[PDB]
């Protein structure tokens, strides 16, 4: 099945890149809640975090 | 000497704060692990330099 | 050369891409060094470790909330530091601070073993014209399922609301099953598929929460196409009769009317229903405008079955011996699942030989096995 069989292996070898790429893309990934205006909320909510009312 | 300084050093080693068994539910890529403690609930908690 | 041409471009590009991203991991952090680098330090100290999972019952608009933790104790926490209150709202799983509990952010969300049955992990490898023939009762399923996603333009000219829903009905084996999975390959939008045998449960109250869910997820991740495969299964399947029965069937039906439609104003949830017990449904289900164009399928005619049988014999080894047209002669207003089982059974004759060839003899023999099935749960012989 020579003409087809060669491509079939080469497809498997290709797949091995797709897994590796998912792991490198996820190695350096960041995540947020609420971004830029709640950087400001850190200044304020850190003074109020020291107290007890929670 | 190997003997007596094995006893004296095991008295230190036996003293713990409690060291648990957890299971990993899933990872998060902020470099933290969501671990469900087997009796207790879930806590996202940082990892050591060996893992 | 015809496979290779495809491969040569596409592989080399996936190899480069991969390599690119390795050198690049480091490079992400380089345009900053105090512009964002510093910001990251500030957020972290606030967070500390462990971040304790809670469940947010409700918010109060004074920068606080009441959490109930799965560890028992409720806490009157404060929504402070690195959090929007627009990413808060009932059902959230939250990160609490391990001294005084403040909500530092929401990152955690947890999938159900029922949204796992609903949500699919595939994109269908088969596409359209794998049961093809009856290919004019298929533009009632691609002018009202495929097309208002693909073009808004056409239905803007005429104005008004664009299509909504289809009920597929007909004989069994006449392609209904494959129709639904063949439009989901073409559109490429969230394909939910739920069996109706799972909508019937042996426990009450959970029945309605399941049916109420399918369209709520559906509207959330819109566009969505929800295949309800088999809604003929709601009156024929039922376990016990004391947590089954009438009551459980009536309630799931009632629920399903609010979802479609109803008052919800949920997302796009085109609906595809397969059935053949269409009169075990409500008049507010087979109501127009939750069904728009409805599609009837009957058994193919003689010249249609020639379209069907040439799709199926392309995948098989052939000879000059094979003759399609006399296989057509024998069958008379039978399903294309019958015709699909003769070709599947013909390679069963090849397998049985251990010969790699398929001949006219292999197709005629399995035609006799296919006709044995039909007339031998019969025992009248000639119509008494
Ligand atoms: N026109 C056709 N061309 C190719 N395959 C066909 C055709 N009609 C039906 N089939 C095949 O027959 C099998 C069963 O059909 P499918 O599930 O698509 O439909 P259906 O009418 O709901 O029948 P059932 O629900 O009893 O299987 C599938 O493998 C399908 O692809």
């Amino acid at each position: 099945a020579a003409p087809y069989a060669a491509k079939l292996k080469q497809t498997e070898n290709d797949l091995k890149d797709i897994e590796a790429r998912i792991k490198e893309k996820a190695g350096v990934k960041e995540s947020d809640t609420g971004l830029a205006p709640s950087h400001l909320w850190d200044i304020m909510g850190d003074r109020q975090r020291l107290g007890e009312e929670h | 000497n190997d003997k007596v300084r094995f006893i004296k050093d095991e008295l230190r080693l036996l003293q713990e704060p409690g060291s648990y068994v957890g299971e990993v539910i899933k990872i998060v890529s902020d470099k933290k692990v969501l671990v469900k403690v087997q009796p207790e609930g879930k806590y996202i908690v940082d990892v050591a330099k060996d893992i | 050369r015809c496979k290779l041409k495809l491969l040569r471009m596409e592989r080399i590009k996936d190899h480069l891409l991969l390599e690119e991203e390795f050198v690049s991991n480091s490079e992400i952090l380089k345009p900053f060094e105090k512009k964002q680098e510093e910001e990251k330090k500030q957020l972290e100290e606030i967070r500390g470790n462990p971040l304790s999972i809670g469940t947010l019952e409700e918010i109060i608009d004074d920068d606080h909330a009441i959490v109930t933790s799965p560890t028992m104790p409720d806490y009157y926490v404060s929504i402070l530091s690195f959090v929007d209150k627009e990413l808060l709202e009932p059902g959230c799983s939250v990160l609490l601070h391990h001294k005084t509990m403040s909500i530092v952010g929401v990152l955690q969300d947890d999938a159900d073993p029922m949204v796992s049955v609903m949500k699919m992990d595939k994109s269908p490898t088969e596409s359209y014209s794998d049961i093809g023939g009856l290919e004019s009762q298929i533009q009632e399923i691609k002018e009202s399922v495929e097309l208002p996603l693909t073009h808004p333009e056409l239905y803007e000219e005429m104005g008004i609301k664009p299509p909504k829903g289809v009920i597929l009905y007909g004989a069994p084996g006449t392609g209904k099953t494959l129709l639904a999975k063949a439009v989901a390959n073409q559109t490429s939008a969230t394909f939910l598929r739920i069996v109706g045998s799972e909508l019937i449960q042996k426990y009450l109250g959970d029945g309605p929460r399941l049916c109420r869910q399918i369209f709520k997820v559906a509207g959330e991740n819109a566009p969505s196409i929800v295949f309800i495969d088999e809604i003929d299964a709601i009156g024929t399947k039922r376990y016990d009769s004391n947590s089954g029965g009438e009551r459980e069937i009536q309630r799931t039906m009632l629920e399903l009317l609010n979802q479609l439609d109803g008052f919800d104003d949920r997302g796009d949830v085109k609906v595809i229903m397969a059935t053949n017990k269409i009169e075990t449904l409500d008049p507010a289900l087979i109501r127009p405008g939750r069904i728009d164009r409805k599609i009837l399928f009957e058994n193919p005619d003689l010249s249609t079955k020639k379209k069907i049988l040439g799709i199926h014999t392309s995948k098989m080894n052939l000879s000059e011996d094979v003759n399609l047209e006399t296989l057509v002669t024998t069958k008379d207003d039978l399903s294309g699942a019958d015709i699909q089982a003769m070709c599947t059974e013909a390679g069963l004759l090849a397998l049985r030989e251990r010969r790699m060839q398929v001949t006219a003899e292999d197709f005629k023999q399995a035609k006799e096995r296919v006709m044995k099935n039909k007339v031998e749960e019969n025992l009248e012989g000639l119509y008494l």
